[PDB]
């Protein structure tokens, strides 16, 4: 229910509406039993069925505020510490393994979110 | 012009279960509730770039 909610605000634009989607991410962080955090916040932002993340949700759809929420999520993997993980998923299927996601910024043409 | 004459003289006289099963197309959802019966012809362009907005399906590839 809450994964949906971000796939739809990022690739919208939803720059507002966005903050408090994560802050509510943060709001189930603190509490936990606590044992696999870091593999837990992945779950939340990767769809399952192909490996695509948010992040790669944001550059397909070039929005005029694109390069805000892209701020926004780079500073989110920093305070959590999954930045490696997260900066360099691939996908999983057999038509699209291994595209990342400076890969899809460069045929987008974005020269300066890359 | 006149090998195009021929074609739609041999499709007038084929019965109509005929019809139904050489049909061209494919239904396509192309807005809110709007199902159109397409043709799809592919390209390749190598002067005009451009940062593509308004596709229909994010994922390119030929889906099954």
């Amino acid at each position: 229910r809450l994964k949906k909610r971000i796939f739809a605000a990022v690739s919208e634009g939803c720059v507002e509406e966005l903050r408090e989607l994560l802050q509510d991410l943060q709001d189930l962080c603190r509490r936990r039993r606590g044992l696999d955090v870091p593999d837990f916040l992945m779950h939340k932002l990767t769809a399952s069925d192909t490996g695509k993340t948010c992040l790669m949700k944001a550059l397909l759809n070039i929005n005029p505020n694109t390069k805000e929420i892209v701020r926004i999520l780079l500073a989110f993997a920093e305070e959590n510490d999954i930045l490696d993980r997260f900066i360099n998923a691939e996908y999983t299927e057999e038509a699209y393994e291994g595209q990342t996601a400076l890969n899809i910024a460069i045929e987008r043409r974005q020269g300066d979110i890359t | 012009l006149q090998r195009a004459r021929t074609i739609l003289e041999f499709e007038k006289m084929l019965p109509e279960w005929l019809r139904s099963r050489f049909r061209m197309g494919e239904l396509c959802k192309v807005a809110d509730e709007d199902f159109r019966l397409c043709l799809r012809i592919n390209e390749v362009k190598w002067t005009e770039w451009k940062t593509h907005v308004s596709f229909l399906n994010e994922d390119p590839g030929p889906i099954r």
